[PDB]
RNA sequence: UGGGAGAGGUA
């Protein structure tokens, strides 16, 4: 049990003996969730208008010859003409958008054909954290009409969800809750100077988006949902590999630094390879995660071990000319 | 005396006991009992006189 | 840089980012390209500040033409280099870990202030167990300690209204939401309802713990380490060696733990981690946080590269080797030298030479200047190489400049203070320190190979304490005891003692001479030996009432060698000072009367003379040692012999089988211990008197000749045991075990040991030396320990006014005198007048030094006891006054004012530590039928007042012993007078008539037995532990009463006639019998180093005495338990007193009588703290000082009582209250003593009730952690709990120690300072 | 040059 224990190390072997081993089939069931919740943020993030005017526009920044051909594409004269294309739907569905499930059936016809471009991950993180703060500044205004309707009238919570949380874009559900002769609706006159400012605030919104709050919402609700399985399939990823950690930095103990130190930098480099690890090679997980590992742990001891520290390129070629001379 | 003031009951409980002596703070179980105590006193390696 | 406190506190922080100058960010110190400092790393010079004087690390700003400016190309402020150790960084802590200071020095602050257990908040600091803060809901309340289960059940039960967090930032919020005013009003009320112990002691510490947090105005989150701050990096150097290779610190090292596991618990907070990885790595930074902080605490100490456990800031402050210790206390130190001594005998007492070229090396500066001034070298280059040429006119320069400029020659270990004496140095040729023989007592020093080191005063201050402190010319007495420490040893005792002695018929004898120095002419002429009994004329010069000397001439029959040293002795003193052979005990009073009579310049003047003439005669003399001066005693193989048989006679007896092994072992024991008393003797008589060859009277007889007995006889070196086992028996040596060896070594040093005698005695030889080598680290640390206790002790007054006192009795115990009056009393000061007629009627004042003439007229009218102020009886505030203290020791007069007193009392008492008529009193008697007369008292003690008045012996009676004297009744000597019954333990009665056997029957109070040898019956009764159920509910009663029956009243007093006996009583005595009084009625059966250490230290023994705390009779009040209580109800008041007495402990004081405040009820040893709080200070001080003297007694060490009260003073400092009346104290807080006094002083002057107290004898250790003075506490011992408690209760130093100011770097209070720290002072008071 | 361990020795 939890006794006199003053080791930290015994305690860590002791919290990771709660999980299991992973048999020969089971790391490609989780390695296809995490597959899953990857293609799940990517549909949820295609579909979004003002993201693909952004890789237009990062594609016209590259095209006008300042920025590299690296930082923007990985795969799939090609990439070139079949964007020229998309931005002709583009410019067809600027105007097509007015027609009702044309509309409908061409924004998923430009979803599936979004699914080709294999984007850059510090720029899929762009376009994520991106409709996150769009996300926080429609949060706060929300908070912000939730924190003012509790805090003057003291009114139940049903009436609320049912008319501001409706299309919320007109002005149909103020003058609505005005008109239902209760004592707080007639002295809600001096509220209403700031929540005109929030309502223009929320036609801003469908300005720079173009589409109602219902759907961002949805979108953004599809985002959170993906997000939050494909971080607990690669959690539960992790902790089922501590005991890889631990039988690789057995050998790296007595090299300048603590026990504890190697199997915690071998835990930063096996999360590093539980993000990046392709399960159609065959291979279960530890060919691909044992390589991470000790380059983290080589790594941390490269630099973290002496206080006059050498690089490792310097501390490489002064070991070759020691083994040649 | 001493059986009267010993809470063991046999010998899997009395190696669990001996792992929560030697070993604190981790669960112990029947293999890694067994092997303790077995390489404590018993074994070639890490015990001689001779 | 003139402070008036030294102010601690906890640090917030935003103090912590304000002391700080940029943010540590990087693990890596240096590069190794070029060597130059890295940005935002642990030596970094743009947070630390410049490397070189007055530049930037790129070179642009590079004069002081710059002179503070900062670097826009890379930040390195320009200035100078020395900000390198004054400038600290600070790391930001991801998660905010706690102190393991205030988490792990019990008592914990952390589980005293939250009232949590420690081990379930060490469980929620290594992240095992949840904590909850607050919760809504009555099911989840504060602290109630989760599981990973239980948080589980409650986050899907509720999840909404409680917040429970795991870890040290739960406890920082649980820090932050507790209330310090709530909680503490709410135990105020909580202390007041019921009152069990222990609860109402945590109760109290709490609050005393909840008033100091707020008193100080610190918070309680300030514990939880938010932000770290970073030592200086020339703090934490960075040295290399001489191979190229880096040795840095072990603070380097653990800097960059920390720096790393918050740099990676940073990344795995912004990596999105797991939950497991991110508490493992919380977990990390706290145990390495916790490791620099405190490395051997918490676990595991993490142990560096050469298996070896690092130094953490703890370990760099506290230890033998820590920052106090070794550099604030002692430091190193310039102008310094070291060699070897060897003697000088034709200096004289006040030089010591010097080599050339260590006091070249010494004065280099002074030679320089005088270089300079006279001319001979223009700039200090010049000077510098003319020195190091060392040319002929630099040599007559150094004679010039050393020349009446003293410097101090210290020998370690400096024990006493003599151990540091100012020379004036005269320049010899040589490499060695030519010391004076007679400082070779003061320092211990013989020439076996020492060294002493050699410090140079530099300023004129320094100088004039070297000449008018510390010259070797004024300290000759010793401060220890007033007797001289400059005094022949040993070899000038051998030729003294060789001067004054006297043939019989020598050379030369029976002339009559014109004088001294015809008495040195005829020695040196040849015509008359140094051992003629002649008669010589002598003029000796008496002492007039003033300062004139008359004179008297007459002829006196004397020797030649005292008719020599007439010349040598000054014009002051009688010739019965040198006409006596004069062993070392004679020229120490020769040296003291001189000192006494004349001064300080005359016996300087003496001793030099006594030693150059000590010197010659005895290179005249010749004294050698030979095999044919250890003289055998012819008569010891027949002692032996007989001996031998004797033992061998009862060892037939045991191997018969008639006597015991036991009683044998003991026999042979005393048998070879009388054969060894006989051969010493033997031997002594014919060593002594063993040169009978003699003529011009007869045959005649004297003392011998003889080197060995010579060299004993003048107390040179060695004493008669040395000689015993040189010429007769070796003796009986002792078995590691204790235990005396049956059979001794027979054989001396003479006819040589054989071989199993000697493996005998290399038992005791190494015994003696390992414990030789243990005293020394005892008395050691016994030494620092009383220095520390005795710090803040100084002379601050004139007189203080009081009329206490201490009556000084001569110690009387056993059958002779310890210590006489003049021992005990001579040179304090008076507190009442001497009230008796005696025979001249001496009437001393109050407030009069006794000198050596007053106690001469006491010693001549036969004063008994005489009452004078002592230390600890002064009412003197933070210091005493000089009156009650008396006599300087080390000068002769009364002690100056500013002198501190406690470091001489604590090193005069730690330096012998490597050494270690018929009057009756106090009775209530009766006279019985035959005149055998009984007391019925236990503290009855039998005075021997001689006739004069004076005592003579003491002796303590028990109770109920028979006696045979009375009061006025004078016996001759040898006379037993003592007698009584040793095993049992009377009865007795004081009326007469017959007795009622009342309250006792046959079976359950009493058992029915007889006698084996006489066959009548006796009624022993039965103890209550073996009683029936009968015998639960009442006391045998032994009812005596008259001749016919009535109940007979004691007279004087209302209390019936009877007498409850206790258990295991042989009642010889039956009813229907006549019985008189007083008789019986029933039978009642019953180191030196470290006892001194033991004393001091103030402990319980393994038996205490239990005592009467109230005066009144006693009774017995509960039953049916074996625990005895005793209800000891006054004869005036209710009793609210009981007391609990053990089973098998037996009781002095029957059920029957009156006890008075203070009397032994079980006896023992009676502890320390008990016989203050029941008799006084006055008696625990008597106690301490007669029981610290047999040691010192016994050992043979001289030391005035004066030394040992200073110790006791300042051990009862503290004075805990137990009713306040308007004053700010509350309940039970230990207030200073001095605190209180000032609180009364103050309250009765405005006219209030005050505030009465109890003060309590704090031992050694607790006394000197208890002062009011974190420094000086945490200097002495525990450095980490008495920084925690000075850091948690804000304390603050005032600066008035001795200690502090060496530790500060300011004159101390005490001699020289004392005059500058009062202008200080009144500076301070008038502005 | 400076720091830290280990061993030996002198008083
Ligand atoms: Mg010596
Ligand atoms: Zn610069
Ligand atoms: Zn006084």
């Amino acid at each position: 049990e939890i006794g006199r224990t003053t080791d930290p190390v015994r305690m860590y072997m002791r919290e990771m003996g709660t999980v299991e081993l992973l048999t020969r089939e089971g790391e490609i069931d989780i390695a296809k969730r995490i597959e899953d919740g990857i293609n799940q943020v990517q549909c949820s993030v295609a579909e979004y208008p003002e993201a693909i005017t952004y890789l237009l526009e990062q594609y016209d920044r590259v095209e006008a010859e300042e920025a590299r051909l690296s930082d923007l594409i990985t795969g799939f004269e090609l990439a070139r003409e079949k964007f020229a294309e998309l931005r002709a739907q583009y410019v067809v569905t600027r105007d097509t958008i007015k027609a009702h499930a044309t509309a409908q059936e061409e924004i998923l016809k430009l979803s599936e054909v979004f699914k080709q471009f294999r984007l850059v991950p510090k720029q899929f993180d762009y376009l994520v954290n991106s409709m996150r703060v769009m996300m926080d500044r429609v949060r706060t205004q929300e908070r912000l009409i939730m924190k003012l309707c509790v805090e003057q009238c003291k009114m139940p919570k049903k009436n609320f969800i049912t008319l501001f949380t409706g299309n919320e874009t007109s002005d149909t559900w103020f003058n609505a809750a005005i008109a239902m002769n209760k004592p707080w609706s007639e002295k809600l006159h001096d509220v209403s100077e700031e929540v005109h400012r929030a309502l223009q605030k929320l036609q801003q919104i469908e300005e720079e988006t173009g589409l109602t709050i219902e759907q961002v919402k949805d979108i953004n609700r599809r985002m959170s949902i993906g997000e939050a399985k494909a971080r607990r399939a690669k959690k539960e990823m992790v902790e089922a590999n501590l005991r890889l950690v631990i039988s690789i930095a057995k050998k790296y103990t007595n090299r300048g630094l603590q026990f504890l130190d190697l199997i915690q930098e071998g835990n930063i480099g096996l999360m590093k390879a539980v993000d990046k690890f392709e399960y159609r090679r065959g291979y279960k997980f530890s060919t691909y995660a044992t390589w991470w590992i000790r380059q983290a742990i080589t790594r941390s001891i490269a630099d973290q071990a002496r206080t006059i520290r050498i690089p490792v390129h310097m501390i490489e070629t002064i070991n070759k000319l020691n083994r040649i001379s | 005396e001493t059986l009267r003031v010993d809470p063991t009951n046999d010998r899997l409980s009395a190696l669990v006991e001996i792992y929560r002596m030697m070993r604190p703070g981790e669960p112990p179980t029947r293999e890694a009992a067994e092997s303790l105590f077995e390489n404590l006193f018993f074994s070639e390696d890490r015990y001689d006189l001779s | 840089e003139e402070f008036d406190a030294i102010k601690i506190a906890l640090a917030s922080p935003d103090m912590i980012r304000s002391w700080s100058f940029g943010e540590v960010k990087k693990p890596e110190t240096i590069n190794y390209r070029t060597f130059k400092p890295e940005r935002d790393g642990l030596f970094c010079a743009r947070i630390f500040g410049p490397v070189k004087d007055y530049e930037c690390l790129c070179g642009k700003y590079k004069r002081l033409k710059h002179r503070g400016v900062i670097c826009e190309k890379c930040g390195v402020e320009v200035t100078q280099t020395k900000v390198r150790r004054e400038r600290m960084g600070h790391i930001e802590l991801a998660s905010p870990t706690a102190h393991i200071w205030f988490l792990k020095s019990l008592p914990s602050r952390i589980g005293l202030l939250l009232d949590m257990p420690l081990r379930d908040i060490e469980r929620v600091l290594y992240f095992e167990s949840y904590v909850v803060i607050e919760g809504g809901m009555t099911n989840l309340e504060r602290q109630q300690i989760l599981t990973e289960e239980q948080y589980l059940d409650a986050l899907e039960e509720f999840g909404d209204e409680f917040d429970a967090k795991m870890g040290a930032e739960a406890i920082q919020a649980l820090l932050k939401s507790m209330d310090l005013e709530q909680e503490c009003e709410q135990l105020r009320e909580e202390l007041n309802e019921t009152n069990s112990e222990t609860k109402r002691k945590k109760l109290t510490k709490r609050i005393k713990l909840l008033e100091a947090f707020v008193q100080s105005g610190n918070k309680p989150e300030w514990m939880i380490l938010t932000v770290l701050p970073v030592l200086p990096p020339d703090l934490r150097p960075l040295v290399p060696l001489d191979g190229g290779r880096f040795a840095t610190s072990d603070l380097n090292d653990l800097y960059r733990r920390v720096i790393n596991r918050n740099n990676r618990l940073k990344r795995l907070l912004d990596l999105a981690a797991p939950d497991i990885i991110v508490r493992n790595e919380k977990r990390m930074l706290q145990e390495a946080v916790d490791a620099l902080l405190d490395n051997g605490r918490r676990g595991r100490a993490i142990t560096g590269s050469n298996k070896r456990p690092l130094k953490s800031l703890a370990d760099m402050i506290k230890g033998k080797q820590g920052r106090f210790r070794q550099n604030l206390l002692g430091k190193r130190v310039d102008y310094s030298g070291r060699s070897v001594i060897t003697v000088g005998p034709y200096l004289r007492l006040h030089q010591c030479g010097l080599p050339k070229k260590m006091a070249l090396e010494l004065f280099k500066p002074f030679i320089y200047g005088k270089l300079e001034l006279r001319g001979l070298a223009t700039t200090i280059k010049a000077a510098k190489k003319m020195v190091e040429r060392e040319e002929a006119v630099v040599w007559d320069i150094l004679d010039e400049v050393i020349r009446e400029h003293p410097v101090l020659l210290n020998r370690a270990p400096t024990l006493h203070r003599l151990g540091i004496q100012a020379f004036e140095p005269v320049l010899i040729e040589g490499k060695a320190i030519q010391l004076h023989p007679l400082v070779c007592a003061a320092y211990n020093a013989d020439f076996d190979g020492d060294q002493m080191a050699v410090h140079v005063p530099l300023t004129l201050e320094a100088q004039l304490e070297a000449r008018a402190l510390m010259m070797s010319t004024n300290n000759i007495l010793s401060p220890a005891n007033g007797e001289p420490i400059i005094v022949p040893s040993q070899d000038v005792v051998l030729g003294l003692y060789y001067m004054t002695r006297d043939c019989v018929n020598a050379k030369g004898e029976g002339m009559v001479l014109t004088g001294p120095k015809e008495a040195e002419r005829l020695y040196r002429s040849g015509l008359a030996s140094l051992h003629a009994r002649v008669k010589v004329r002598i003029t000796e010069y008496e002492k007039d009432a003033n300062g004139e000397l008359v004179a008297k001439t007459s002829l006196k029959d004397t020797t030649v060698g005292r008719a020599i040293l007439w010349m040598i002795v000054p014009k002051g003193l009688p010739y019965s000072i040198v006409n006596q052979a004069l062993g070392k005990k004679a020229i120490s009073k020769m040296l003291n009367t001189c000192y006494r009579i004349l001064g300080l310049k005359p016996t300087v003047i003496f001793a030099d003379q006594i030693m150059y003439t000590g010197f010659a005669y005895a290179a005249r003399s010749g004294a050698s040692v030979g095999i044919d001066d250890m003289v055998i005693p012819e008569k010891k193989h027949e002692i032996i012999s007989e001996a031998e048989a004797e033992v061998a006679e009862i060892q037939e007896q045991f191997q018969s089988g008639l006597v015991t092994a036991g009683e044998r072992y003991n026999k042979v024991i005393d048998i070879w211990a009388a054969a060894n008393d006989r051969v010493s003797k033997a031997m002594m008589d014919n060593l002594q008197t063993e040169t009978v060859i003699n003529r011009d009277g007869q045959e005649e007889k004297q003392v011998s000749f003889n080197s060995i007995y010579m060299m004993a006889d003048s107390g040179a070196r060695g004493s008669a045991a040395q000689i015993r086992q040189l010429a007769g028996m070796r003796g009986l040596m002792a078995k590691p075990d204790g235990s005396i060896i049956e059979t001794p070594i027979t054989a001396n040093f003479r006819e040589g040991l054989n071989v199993l005698q000697y493996f005998i005695s290399t038992h005791g030889a190494r015994k003696g030396l390992a414990d030789t080598a243990l005293k020394t680290a005892n008395s050691g640390y016994l030494t620092r320990r009383l220095v520390d206790v005795a710090q803040d002790l100084v002379v601050t007054e004139d007189d203080c006014g009081t009329h206490e006192g201490i009556m000084m009795t001569p110690v009387i115990e056993g059958g002779d005198v310890k210590e006489p009056l003049r021992d005990r009393v001579l040179g304090r000061v008076t507190a009442e007048d001497v009230l008796k007629p005696g025979t001249a009627d001496i009437l001393v004042p109050r407030n009069t030094l006794l000198h050596e003439q007053w106690c001469d007229l006491l010693e001549e009218n036969s004063v008994d006891a005489v009452k004078v102020r002592s230390v600890v009886s002064c009412d003197t505030d933070f210091g005493v006054c000089a009156h009650c203290y008396g006599r300087d020791l080390a000068r002769g007069h009364i002690i100056n004012k500013g002198e501190a007193i406690g470091v001489i009392a604590a090193q005069s008492i730690g330096e012998p530590g490597t050494q270690l008529s018929i009057k009756l009193s106090n009775v209530k008697s009766v006279v019985n039928s035959s005149g055998k007369l009984v007391i019925t008292s236990r503290n009855t003690e039998l005075k021997l007042i001689d006739e004069f008045g004076r005592t003579k012996e003491s002796y303590k009676v028990p109770y109920g012993a028979v006696l045979a004297k009375g009061d006025g009744e004078q016996v001759a000597g040898g006379e037993t007078v003592a007698n009584w019954d040793p095993h049992t333990m009377p009865v007795i009665t004081e009326v007469s008539g017959f007795v009622r056997f009342t309250d006792m029957i046959d079976g359950q109070t009493i058992t029915r037995q007889t006698d084996e040898l006489t066959g009548l019956s006796s009624l022993v009764v039965l103890d209550s532990a073996e009683r029936t159920a009968g015998g639960k509910d009442l006391r045998p009663a032994l009812k005596i009463v008259d001749a016919q029956g009535n109940d007979v009243l004691i007279p004087g007093t209302d209390m019936p006639a009877q007498y409850f006996l206790p258990g295991k009583a042989i009642v010889q005595l039956e009813d229907g019998v006549q019985i008189s009084s007083g008789d019986t009625l029933a039978r009642i059966p019953q180191g030196g180093l470290p006892r001194v250490a033991d004393l001091f230290e103030a402990r319980r023994p393994k038996e205490p005495a239990i005592l009467a705390e109230i005066s009144g009779i006693v009774s017995f009040g509960k039953e049916t338990k074996g625990k005895r209580r005793l209800v000891i109800t006054p004869v005036d008041g209710s009793d609210p007193y009981e007391e609990m007495i053990p089973k098998w402990r037996q009781l002095n004081v029957f059920e029957g009588e009156r006890v008075e405040r203070g009397d032994v009820i079980s006896d023992g040893p009676e502890a320390p703290h008990d016989i203050l709080r029941l008799r006084g200070v006055h008696a625990v001080t008597r106690y301490i000082v007669n029981e610290v003297q047999d040691v010192y007694r016994l050992q043979g060490v001289k030391i005035n009582d004066k030394h040992i009260e200073v110790i006791v003073r300042q051990m009862l400092r503290k004075a805990t209250i137990v009713n306040a009346g308007s004053s700010d104290f509350l309940e039970g807080e230990q207030v200073e003593y001095s605190r209180v006094k000032i609180a009364n002083r103050e309250l009765e002057a405005n006219g209030k009730v005050g505030a009465t107290y109890s003060r309590d004898l704090l031992g050694i250790t607790k006394a000197s952690l208890a002062t009011e003075s974190f420094i000086s506490a945490a200097s002495f011992q525990e450095t980490t709990r008495v920084l925690t408690e000075a850091a948690v209760a804000g304390k603050r130093d005032e600066l008035r120690g001795l200690k502090e100011n060496v530790i500060v770097g300011r004159l101390i209070p005490a001699g020289t300072g004392y005059a500058y720290h009062q202008d200080r002072m009144r500076r301070r008071a008038a502005g």
